[PDB]
Order: C-alpha cells, then structure tokens, then sequence
C-alpha cells in the first residue's frame, strides 16, 4: 500500500518487500539538482559522504577560474551561481511557445596585479532551461527529455589478445581520460615491452622512464624482477634523459628542430598539465582503486602522475608474468587481472546533468577565448567584467543540445508508461558513444552485471537490439556514474535490515544470495544449499554463514514495463521483450478499465509518471469540475489544480484527465485526485478485459490473426480519440506579403462555409479530405489554403493563432501563424492490431455479429476468439493462465475450509479464501500465483446469476454455436484476457497511388505517405520478374509508370479514352544515352 | 531492330556527320532578354527551337506548311523535341 | 552452462533460469539481420 | 594463406622467433656469437646450459662460463654439479 | 600488355587516327540546361561553361594563327586548348581540376554517366512505380486460390 | 561447419582451410608414418614414375 487511496488489488505474493521501490523517474532529478547545487541535493550529500558539497556549474566555473593572460597584469573570475524565479509555468509555456527557463546569474570579479583594484560586477549569464516535475524540458513549447548516455569509463584497460601469425599471447594496456592523448603500452611476441604516445610509432618503453628522470639503476631496481625489461633497457639506443627527450620530439613532431626546453615541456603539457590532459575525477577514482594508490585519501583533482604511469608498467608486467596481485611502494596490495570492457564497473552513465555540464563547459571555453581576445586590446583600469564578457556563445550551447543532439528528444508522449520508459532510458549511442559500425555483437549482449542495473529484456528488436535499453526499478546511480543497486546485508547466517547499494564490482568479490530463500521469524535460514552468484557471472550451491549479501526482491532486475506483465517466468524472453514494447505503444482508450488480474505496479507507475494529480496537501475537497479542483487544506490554504482536457501529445493522443473525487470529500497527501488518459483510480489501464475464447474458429483467426466481436464497436469499448495538427504560416515575399483572409481567387461559394470572418475554419465544424481549414494567399493573386490531407478527417478543435502585432512570437521572415487541432474518434476496425501483454498481437480478421459468435449456457456471448496453434510453439503460455485468474476474479471464488485449508491452500494469505466478483488481483513476476492454487481457485469460482458454473475446475466451458445452433462437441478454455489497442492502425498504414505528383528532380513520383508516392520496385522484384518470363509488365513498370514522361501521359490518355495503349518505341533511357557517347566521339552504332 | 550494339572510335568524319551544323559563338543566352544567342549555344538553327512548331524568327510559326527553313534565322520550324535528338560541333582551329 | 534450467514455462522458471536464458534470446534477434545479409550477398552474386 | 603448420614448423622457418627456454648440452663447444644468437632468441633468459669445460675440442670454447654469459646474465645465473659417477 | 593495343586495330576497321581530334561535338541543351528560378535567380549545369572556355580559346588561337604572331603563344593557346578540352571531357583526371564557384571542381562528361548518379546505373534499382498501393493483409477463406 | 561458408568457399573456387590431396594416379600406396606426419607414396599399375 503506503498510497492514501489504494483500490485494493488483493495479492498472492507470499514474500515481504523490506524495502519500498524509489520514485522511478530520480535518476533525471537528482543529475539535475546536482548541476543547481540544490539545497535538497546538498544536505543529501552532507548527510552522507563528503564535507563540501561542490555541484556541478560550480565545477566548471572553478576548472575555469581565473582567465589570466600570459603575464598576469590581470584576472578575471566567476563564482557563487543564483537561479532567480522562472518568468512562466509549465502551462503559460507549452501553450505560448516558449521555453521554461530561469535567469542566471554569477559573480564575476576583475583584478588589476599592477595595483590590485577589486571591480567585482554581479553578471547576467543567460536564460537557462530548467526542468519540470516530471523529469522533463520544455524547449519551444515543445516537451522533450534528455535520455542518458552509457559510455565506458575513463581509466586504465588492460587486455590480453591471442596473436594471429605465432598463436602467442600478448597483452596491453591503455590509459584513456576525459581528455589529452592515448598512451598505449604493449608486451609483444619478441618479448619486448613497448610504448606509443598519442598512437604514434611505437617505441621502447625505457624512452619514456628516462624521458621522466629515471636512471638505468633506478629502473633495475624497480624492474628487475622481469629479464623481458632488462632486455628492452640493453636493446635501446637513447642512453640519457635529454636524448630520450628528443627520441620523443623527435617520433612525435616531424620537422621542427628539437630544443632541449620544448621536449621537456612536451612531455609535461601532454600529461602532467590540467590543460591539455585531464583524467577527470572519476578517471582518478578507477585508476586509484586499480593499482592500490591514492588509499584513503581524497580524489579531489589531479591528472597523470608518475606513480601511475609506472605502476601501469609494473602491473602490464607482473600480467604477462602470470602473477594475481601487486602491492606498489606506497599504494595497497591490488588483483593482478585482465579488464572486462562492457563490465558496469567500467562503463558508466552520462546523466542530462553531465552532458549540460560538457555543454556548458564547450561554451565557456568560447568564452574564455573572447574574453583574451578582448583583453589585451582594452584599456585596464576602465574594464568591468560586463565588459570582456559575451555570453552568446553559452546560449548557443545550450540552444544547440536542446535542439540538434541525439540525447534531447521529443518525449514519447503515446501514454505515461512510454514516457517514464524514455526518461528511464539508457543508450549506448549519441555524441561521445558509438555507430552501428563499431556497435557489434557484444556490446549488444546481456551480461551478468546487469542484475539490477540494467534490463535484460526491454530493448527494441531491430537495429538498436541491445544497444538501448531501460534502468531496473530498484537501482539509482553513483555520483561518479556508475550504477548501484541495493542489497540486503547478511551477518552470521542471519539477515539485517541495513541495505548497502553496490555497484558491480563491489557486488563481485561477495557472495549474492537470492531473495526467495526460506526464513524463519528472524530472517535466519532454514536450506543450506543457498543459491547464489559469484563473481564471473556463474551461480551456484553454497553454504549457510558463507553468503555475504542478499537480494531484496526477485523483481531486482526487471524494468517498469516488464513488471506490469503477469505470468512472466512462464513465458520466454522474446514474447516479453515483444510484450514489454507493445504496451509502450498502446493508444489511450475514451474510457479506461484497469486489469482484473495485474500486478502491485500499475498504480505506482501511474503516480510517478505524472499524468495523474496527487494531492499536495491533505485537506478537503472544496470544488469539483471537470476544468478545476479546489482543495481546502488542514492549514487553512486553498490550493486550485486545474485538468488538461483533450490536450493532444506529440504522437495525437489525447491526454484528457478527469476527476475521481465528490466535493466534501477528505483526502490525504500523496492521493489521486483525478485520473489520466490510462488510469483508473490510479493504476495503469492501457487496455480492456475481454471474454475470450482459445479455439480455432473458421478460418477467420489463421496465422495469428483475431477475431471479434461487434460490442466492442457498439459499446466503443476499444474506442480511442485521436487528434492532429495542421499549421500554415504567413511570410513575406517579393511579389507580395501574404495575408491570411476569408476571400479567395475563383473558388466556391459554399466552401466558405465553415470559415469565420478571418479565413479561419470554424470550430465545431466538420471537415473532409481536401476542405479548407485556413485561407492562406501568395499574390501573383494565388490560392494558397491549407486543406486536410487525405485519409485524415473529423472535428475542428482549436485554434492557436499567433500574429506579429500581438507580439507574443514569431520566427525570421514569418509574420502569422495558424495552428489547427482537428480530433477523430475512432473505433476498432479490421486492420487494426491488438496484443496482449505475453507477446500476443495480431490484426482483426472479421468482426463478427453477437449472434453468430460462441455463446455460453447463460447466454454470454464471447468477445474475442484466438487461436491455439501460436501458443505452444511461441512459450507464451502465461496469458493461459492470465485468462484462467482472469474468470476466476470476474467470477469470485470461496474455499470451503469447513474440514480446514486444503493442501493448495497452505501458502496462501488469509485474504485470498475469497472475493466478491470483479475483484481485482495481484500475481507479481516472479512472487505470484502459482499453479496448484490456480487449478483450486478454477473450481471455487462462485456460481452465477442462475446456480451455475459456466466453467469447469479445468477452465473449459461448453460452448454453442450462433450459427448452427448446435453444441461444439467438445470443451473449450473460456476467461478473461487483458489486451491493448496498438497505434499500428489502418487508414495511418494504408497507401494507393495511379498518378501524382512527381519530383522533378529525378523523374519519379515523390516516394511518400506525405507526398503520395508509390511503391518501389527493386532488384528482387525486377529478379523475380524475369524469372516469371514476364517482360511486358517489367518495361511497363520501369518505363511507362516511374521515369518516363511522354509515356505516363500517353498511356493516362488512352486509358482515360479507351485506346489500346501504345507499343514502346526505343527506350528512352538509350535515346539520350546515346547522345552523351557520341559527345566523348564514340562511334556506338546498333545494327542487325 | 536491334540484335547487337556496337561500339567504336569516331573519326572526324563522324562527327561532322552527326553534325546539324558548327558553332563558333562563346554565347549561351541573354541575361537581359533570356534568349539563346546565335552561332553559339543553345542556338535554335542547328538544334531546334525551343517553343514547339515556332522559328527563331518567330513568324512562319504555323505548324499547317513543314519541311522549310525561314531564311531569316534559319530555323527549320518543327517540333522541339529534337533540342534533345540534335548535336552539332566545333572544327577547332 | 553446466547449470540446466530443470524448470519448465509451466511451473514456472526462477529469477537466475530467466536470467540465463536471455543471452542467446538476444543474440538470436541480433544475428537475424546478418543471416540475411550474407544470404542476399551469395544470392546477388549467383545472380550476376 | 590458413597453414597451422605445428609449432616445431612454424619456428625452425623463422630466425625472428622468441622461444621460452632452451637447453644447451655439450655447450663448451659454442661461441660469443653463438651465445649472442642464443640470447637474441630467448629474451626471458631461461636457459639449462650442460655441458663439461674439460670435455671440450673447439679453439672457441668456454674455458670458464662467466666469460660468456655475464655479458647476458651477471649475477643472476646459478651454477649447479653433479659430482658422482654411476 | 602491348600486343592488345595494336592486335585491336589490327581488325578494327577503324585505325587510330580518332584518338587525336579535328572536330568535338557539342551535347543537346537538354543535357546542359540553363533555366532561372522561380523568383528570379538562375540554375544550370557546367558544361556550357566548359564548351564556352574551349570555344574562346578556339577562336583567339584561330586568330593567333591568322596573325603571323610568333610561334611561341600560338603554341601556348594549343596547350591551353589541349588542357580545356581534356577538362571537357574528363575534368580532374589529369592535374589540377577546373574549379567553379564555390571552389568545385566543374562536372565533366565522364562524370554524366560514371557514376551512381549516371546513365549506366541507373534503372538498376527501385523506381517509385506508379499505379500501386499498399495494406495490410488479413485472411479471408471465403476466397478462392485466384 | 560447413555451411554458408562452404558453398561461398565452392562457388568461389576456393583453396579450403582443411584441404585434401588427391591421387595424381592410379595404383596402390606405401605408407609410412612420422612423429605428427605422413608420407604416402603411390606405386602406379602402369609401371611408371
Ligand atoms: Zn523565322
């Protein structure tokens, strides 16, 4: 529970969660606070962990303080970040076009080191995109979020490649930060240690020692212990640091003479300087915790040292060798092994806060620049601040990642579980990532380090399988960046209370037990055999005090989408992964209805996303519509939410929210005060529970099509509204302006109809293919209107006109604009797809009368028939079971426990030994019904209006037939199914075309839904063709209907009169051929 | 018809026979008036006219007399398909 | 993996068996572009 | 192109060739270059040179072992007898 | 390697006197077209260009030839006409390219049907077929296999 | 695995990975047999080399 109003959804879990799922959607807030320096953020992180909290705007202007010059004379510093009130609401911006945004501002301090004149300057910096609620941005009126980038950390890799040539082993390593140059280091089959720097030729490692000051004695004496070393110093031709130093120069800048001074500050700003090269903080903590340096001690900032740069030589070294530990002179004893590269250890998660912090970081560099570029050619003790800076190239930055990135996209806005899965979304692929050349096959694969962290089921099934994925339910993110995952801590056999999140390589040097193991009243074990997983992903028998940690849940590692699906463990991967993707593509209905048999996770899905109102306080209900809420609070406030009422999304749903509270009405805070657009009293509900039967019918429901009833048509049961946008915009022109108007060029009298005084269609009136909406002219004078496409049709909803005079905002070279939002209720159809929540979908074969569908002995018709020949080679089985729970809740139940609990019934709660009818239920992933209680709660099932039990203890019901009449001789597994409405719908996939417009830029039609394009005819079709021996129809194809142009007119022509159609003449692609062979004076002839 | 297709190298014989004339004029069209410019390209004499059935001339542009050549421009008056199925060439110095 | 999966869909695997047995799923709707690339590139070429 | 020739193969058609040990019987009968063929051969040092000073017919020759191989190996090579007859 | 050249015009009827050039041909303008834009600005092709240069040349060498002007810049005009004409036909072949504006490289003939943008290629590939559509299907087994 | 990849390495008139020697001639063998090695040595019926 632990929501004020919880439409109780009874449970059959048999396991206690002690630890409640996060908010869902934290992972975009708290980046965000951390780039703010929120006080929430800052008191969460003194609470536990570091002393001085540093954000992360802060951060960049500290790595930037202070822009000196090359002398000094001067500096110029900025510090202490304020975020004063934002200028519009959420509301005021995705209705004005605007951005939600606040001011910023910096202190920016200016000194004159000849004198030492303070001229501090509070400064403007811009405005900056803030961020809603709901995880989100509002970027030109449009809602957008910043999905998260998976990269691999910064740090040192080690590796280990069978050689090709010899078959020999031979291992590497490489030093790779945030920024500077890649130092490689190699062992290679001559057993000879190497080196390249900034991935030049390769070199003698001992260049580099000596380079750095070392002597021959000082290395034997570090080295030593390896003769591959002592013969790599021998076998060197550079004896002396200086000559080193040139070696370096010399493989690394051709053609300019080396000095003494410029190879010795190469080597220090190539590495050593926090300019050119920086392992950022994270790079600093991996490369510290490997190695065993730095123990204890703060990872503040630095970049490169020499112990590092030695001590990655001694570990490559002590590798090669076979050895398992190494302990530095100074540093800790360290595991001698090899890096694993898509290991969660060593990749790492940009989140939107990171990536606007780079941003950011781009534009004050630019910045920076300017301002030197002003400041030497300024006269000093004149110069403020506001004067050296410009703070354009920032708002560019800015402008340019909310707008023109791969990580700032328009929000999925189809229902609130496709967006709280963009926002949760992790993606292996944007700027700083990877390409579909590089993206292989294992960086695509699920690895054992993803439990949870990382899904292992919901990701697309096509070219991004793999790739993208979606962050688990119970698993936040470290500062540095990597994933944790909470665990349950164990001590002497027994379990705590005390969770301890841990990222993977903590989880990997533990022993992880599993969180259906048996207990007793103490959390103790009662097996001994305990399950468990070790490090290399591998799982195993182990004892009882000999478990170092425990899982909390068995949903750990699921996501939000595959755990609002029942039955999981008893379907396979492919069909949830097929489930999971559907009910994020699943349109919302004009009257939700939430599953009778679910999971405890649609309500909180449903909170969390944010299509739904919480009350912000407790209180009483003072006013209720449909547009506003008013609360009367226990304080003596009055807080006014107001409802978005068929508000279209980005993808023409509809948004409508409404209320499910009476006025006197007393609520609690953290209580749902209206629905959303699939919701129920607060709960997911994306689709219907419908009367199916599993049967083939006749012939109508072959290869996974569906058949169905017409009372989900009357009763616009699958019903969705869909609503589109039309815009015009008036600009200027040469010849002319255009000015948007009632009147018109020669055209009809009645097609004004509809249009008001201002050449605006009407609201309230209904429109068709090609009717006007907007009267729009370019002079000449032209018509110029705006006209709903084909297919398209319905109601006109709304107007949203701006106007240059109004002054609220336009583009450069538009004057007025017209937004038009035509609606379309539409009703299920043939054509149309539907699915499950198993992996079940397929499109409508025949929507049957009432009358002819199979009824029951109560004279129940079905609402649905699907077929039995896709369940059992698919191992989708669960949505057998899903229907079977489904009658057995639509349809109560009572064990008589007269004589006691029956022998399926020992497991159960005391809450579950019965329910009225429609009484929802609950059967969580992997802690939920099972099948013994299953098979026993098919035959309690309470009887019906008349006595009787329409269906047996095994889940068949006889069955009649509307159509004969007559019994089918056999019985059939009738239930209640949970499906879903796809927006794969007919008339927005349906397409024909004889002739239109072309391109003229090709010869060809304008290949296009949208620009009414045929269809293509490629190789296979031309190779299939031929083989046919067709040849009549393929030169009618490639000549008469896509190039030519005489042709198509021609045979339009005697097709429209009745004329046998022309024969070919001589190709058209060789009568001009031709004449670009005879302008290079090639004599081509055809002859006989 | 067509059974085979041969290819070879012209001579200049060929040329001057796939030929409708030989133009010498660095001119393609005028700016002002948008007009092809005479012995030079674009040319209406040696490659056709480019409004059907009309000289250059612009006066015998009836298409009821066929098979003239207006002597003012030139212009055989024909269809002006052939400004794609015409060629003519240059006898360099 | 010496570990089976000595479950079935029916009485349901557990959260490790489920686990397992999403590696080759996911490599299976990986190759499935590949298979029919190098299908259609020995087919271009027998054609040519 | 794909020939696995074995590793004897492989190796006796290659003088760039790192082997991991060597062994060196009757080694009294070698020379400074042959030892520094040797040594150019096995970088890791890993050498069990037999051999006898005073069973020796070459004007090559050890005439004792530090000469050779301290030039290779100074101090980091051990000397082990076996002094019965059997 | 050079018996093929020779065994060529061996049986070839022609010999190889039409390697070097006394006439080249022009193009038919609706391979060069020069067309404005709607609103007043222009759009052509490069080639016009090219027979423009060549054509000048032409003429002031025919001059420079009429002119009993020294040797010398008759024989420089030649090779200016030998390089423009090479350019016509294939422009960035040999040496430097013959830039346009905007610093590109002028599109020669060999480059009007070399490459996928070129006469040999196309109508090897998909066409946009006219008098066509497409659904989706469902079943229906009221029907009969035609 | 002697798949796609063999009848590219067929239709290619590929050398194979695992290639096979085939008798010149007719005639019966002497086989004789080293450390990792054999050596066959067909003795023709014609009477020849
Ligand atoms: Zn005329």
């Amino acid at each position: 529970n632990s929501v004020p109003g919880a439409p109780n959804r009874v449970s059959f879990a048999k396991l206690r969660e002690p630890l409640e799922v996060p908010g869902l959607l934290d992972v975009q807030t708290d980046s965000f606070e951390w780039l703010v320096g929120s006080d929430r953020w800052r008191q969460a992180a003194i609470d536990r962990g570091e002393e001085n909290p540093v954000g992360g705007l802060e951060e960049v202007l500290a790595e930037l303080s202070p822009i000196e010059d090359f002398s000094g004379s001067m500096s110029l510093s900025f510090s202490d970040p304020r975020f004063d009130e934002v200028k519009a609401s959420v509301d005021e911006c995705k209705d004005k076009d605007m951005t939600y945004a606040a001011p910023l501002f910096v202190t920016a301090e200016f000194i004159n080191n000849n004198t030492g004149e303070i001229k501090s300057q509070t400064v403007f910096m811009g405005d900056f995109p803030m961020m809603t609620e709901k995880g989100t941005f509002i970027i030109n009126g449009t809602e957008r979020v910043v999905v998260s980038q998976l990269v691999r950390s910064p740090g040192v890799y080690f590796d280990e490649t069978i050689d090709k040539s010899t078959e020999k082993t031979l291992h590497s390593v490489k030093v790779i930060p945030g920024r500077g140059a890649w130092l490689e280091f190699d062992v290679d089959k001559r057993d000879t240690v190497g080196v390249r720097i900034d991935r030049k030729r390769r070199q003698p490692v001992t260049v580099l020692l000596k380079a750095l000051g070392w002597t021959n004695e000082q290395i034997v004496e570090r080295f030593g212990f390896s003769e591959i070393m002592m013969g790599t110093l021998e076998k060197d031709t550079t004896s002396g640091t200086d000559e080193a130093l040139l070696d370096i120069y010399r493989k690394l800048r051709p053609g300019e003479p080396p000095t003494k001074e410029s190879a010795q500050t190469l080597l220090e700003n190539l590495f050593f300087k926090e300019k050119r090269y920086d392992l950022a903080r994270v790079g600093r903590y991996k490369v510290n915790k490997k190695l065993g340096l730095n123990a204890g001690k703060p990872i503040t900032s630095s970049t490169l040292t020499e112990e590092d740069v030695v001590a990655t030589i001694e570990y490559l070294v002590r590798l090669h060798e076979g050895q398992t530990s190494m302990t530095v002179p100074g540093g800790v004893e360290v595991p001698v092994e090899v890096d694993d590269i898509d290991h969660f250890g060593n990749r790492r998660l940009r989140t939107v806060g990171e990536l606007i912090q780079n941003q950011i970081r781009v534009g004050l560099s630019r910045m920076e620049r300017v301002v030197r570029e002003r400041m030497t050619t300024q006269d000093v003790e004149a110069i403020t601040p506001q004067t050296l800076i410009n703070i354009r190239p920032v708002v560019a930055a800015i402008k340019e990642f909310f707008g023109t990135s791969q990580l700032s996209q328009f929000m999925d806005q189809n229902n609130p579980l496709s967006g709280l899965t963009h926002k949760r979304r992790l993606s292996a692929l944007g700027p700083g990532g990877l390409s579909r050349e590089r993206a292989g096959l294992e960086v695509r694969d699920v690895h054992p380090s993803h439990y949870g962290r990382m899904c292992p089921i919901e990701t697309p099934e096509g070219p991004n399988i793999g790739l993208i994925g979606s962050l688990s339910v119970y698993a936040r993110v470290n500062p540095f960046g990597f994933i944790e995952t909470p665990y349950r801590k164990v001590e002497n056999g027994v379990v705590t209370d005390q969770i301890d999140y841990l990222t993977a390589d903590e989880e990997d040097r533990h022993v992880v037990a599993q969180a259906n193991s048996p207990t007793d009243e103490n959390g103790r074990f009662t097996e001994d055999r305990v399950m468990v997983r070790k490090k290399g992903g591998e799982v195993e028998f182990v004892s009882a005090d000999q478990v170092d940690y425990m899982d909390v849940s068995p949903r750990q590692m699921v996501s939000v989408a595959t755990a609002m699906i029942p039955f999981l463990e008893h379907d396979d991967a492919n069909r949830a992964l097929m489930g999971a993707n559907m009910q994020r593509q699943a349109v919302p209905l004009v009257r939700s209805e939430a599953p009778l048999v679910g999971t405890g996770m649609e309500l909180r899905a449903a909170i969390d996303a944010g299509d739904v109102v919480v009350a912000d306080k407790t209180g009483v209900i003072e006013e209720v519509s449909a547009d506003y809420i008013t609360v009367m609070a226990d304080d003596g406030t009055r807080q006014s939410y107001r409802l978005r009422k068929f508000a279209r999304s980005n993808h023409g749903t509809c948004a409508n929210q409404r209320p499910i509270v009476d006025a006197g009405q007393r609520v609690e805070a953290g209580q749902v005060i209206a629905d959303g657009p699939c919701t129920q009293n607060g709960e997911m509900a994306l689709g219907k529970n419908l009367l199916v039967a599993i049967m083939p019918w006749e012939g109508h429901n072959y290869e996974d099509a569906i058949i169905l009833s017409n009372r989900l048509v009357e009763e616009d049961v699958l019903t969705s509204i869909h609503i589109e946008e039309h815009e015009i915009d008036a600009r200027d022109t040469k010849l002319g302006a255009e000015e948007i108007t009632r009147d018109i060029p020669n055209v009809s009298d009645e097609v004004l109809a509809d249009l008001d005084e201002r050449g605006i269609v009407r609201i309230g009136a209904e429109v068709r293919d090609g009717d006007i909406l907007v009267g729009k002219v370019t002079p000449k004078v032209r018509d110029t209107s705006l006209k709903v496409p084909h297919g398209e049709s319905g109601k006109v909803i709304g107007i949203r006109v701006f106007s240059r005079e109004d002054d609220d905002e336009l583009p450069a070279g538009v004057n007025e604009l017209v937004r038009v939002y035509v609606a379309q209720k539409r009703k299920i159809s043939d054509g149309d797809k539907l699915a499950g929540r198993h992996g079940n979908k397929g499109v409508i074969g025949k929507i049957l009368p009432v009358e002819d569908m199979p009824f029951l002995p109560d004279g129940t018709p079905v609402d649905i028939i699907l077929n039995t020949h896709g369940v059992p080679r698919r191992m989708n089985i669960g949505q057998i079971l899903e229907t079977h729970l489904g009658w057995v809740a639509k349809a109560g139940w009572n064990i008589d426990v007269a004589a006691g609990v029956p022998d399926w019934a020992s497991k159960l709660p005391e809450e579950l030994y019965s329910a009225p009818a429609d009484s929802t239920v609950a059967t969580p992933v992997f802690d939920g019904a099972q099948e013994g209680e299953l098979a026993g709660l098919l035959g309690s099932t309470l009887p019906n209006r008349d006595g009787e039990v329409m269906v047996d203890a095994d889940g068949k019901s006889t069955l009649f037939d509307g159509r004969s009449g007559e019994p089918f001789p056999y019985p059939v597994t009738v239930g209640y199914m949970y499906i879903l409405k796809l927006h794969h719908l007919v008339d927005d996939k349906i397409h024909a075309r004889s002739t239109g417009p072309y391109s003229m830029i090709t010869q060809q039609p304008l290949g296009g839904k949208a620009q009414f394009g045929g269809q293509r005819f490629g190789e296979m079709e031309c190779w299939a063709m031929q083989a046919y021996g067709a040849a009549y129809t393929l030169q009618e194809l490639l000549t008469i209907k896509s190039d030519d142009t005489v042709g198509r007119v021609k045979v339009y022509e005697a097709i429209v009169k009745g004329e046998n159609i022309p024969e070919p003449g001589i190709p058209e692609s060789f009568k001009v051929l031709l004449k670009e062979l005879q302008s290079l004076c090639l004599n081509v002839e055809v002859l006989s | 018809f067509f059974d085979e297709l041969r290819i070879g190298l012209a001579t200049a014989d060929d040329i001057r026979n796939w030929s409708y004339g030989e133009v010498k004029k660095p001119e393609t069209i005028n700016y002002r008036t948008l007009k092809p410019e005479k012995d030079g390209l674009f040319c209406e004499k040696i490659f056709g006219p480019t409004r059907d059935w009309e000289c250059y001339c612009g006066k015998y542009k009836r298409v009821r007399f066929k098979g003239i050549i207006c002597e003012r421009c030139g212009v055989e008056v024909t269809r002006a398909k052939v400004r794609r199925e015409r060629m003519g060439h240059i006898e360099l110095a | 993996i010496p570990r089976p999966i000595k479950s079935s869909f029916r009485e349901g695997l557990t959260v490790l068996e489920y686990f397992i047995n999403t590696h080759g799923a996911r490599k299976g709707l990986a190759d499935t572009a590949l298979r029919t690339a190098d299908s259609g590139y020995l087919t271009r070429r027998l054609v040519d | 192109e794909q020939d696995n020739r074995e590793l004897s193969e492989r190796a006796a058609a290659d003088r760039e060739w790192t082997y991991g040990h060597v062994v060196v019987d009757e080694a009294q009968e070698l020379s400074e270059m042959d030892w520094r063929l040797l040594m150019r051969r096995c970088p890791r040092r890993s050498f069990t040179i037999v051999g006898d000073l005073a069973q020796r017919r070459s004007p090559a020759g050890a005439r004792s072992w530090g000469a050779m191989l301290d030039s290779y190996v100074p101090g980091r090579w051990v000397y082990k007898s076996l002094s019965v007859n059997y | 390697k050079r018996l093929k050249v020779v065994a060529a015009f061996q049986q070839s009827g022609n010999s190889p006197m039409g390697m070097v050039l006394d006439a080249v041909p022009v193009i038919p303008p609706e391979l060069r077209p020069m067309v404005q834009l709607d609103g007043g600005r222009f759009a052509t092709s490069d080639l016009n260009d090219l027979y423009r240069r060549v054509i000048n040349r032409n003429n002031r060498l025919k001059r420079l030839i009429d002119l009993g002007a020294p040797e010398i810049i008759v024989n420089n005009e030649k090779r200016m006409l030998q390089e423009s004409v090479d350019a016509l036909f294939d422009n960035g072949r040999r040496g430097r390219p013959v830039t346009g504006p905007g610093n590109r490289p002028l599109k020669s003939l060999s480059d009007l049907l070399k490459g996928k943008q070129g006469r040999f290629r196309q109508n090897l590939l998909g066409k946009r077929v006219d008098y066509s559509g497409r659904s989706v299907i469902v079943v229906g087994p009221q029907l009969k296999l035609h | 695995v002697g798949g796609l990849p063999r009848v590219q390495e067929l239709f290619e008139a590929r050398v194979p990975r695992n290639k096979a020697p085939i008798a010149d001639v007719a005639g019966r063998v002497r086989l004789e047999e080293s450390d990792k090695f054999f050596k066959i040595t067909i003795v023709p019926d014609d009477g020849g080399e």
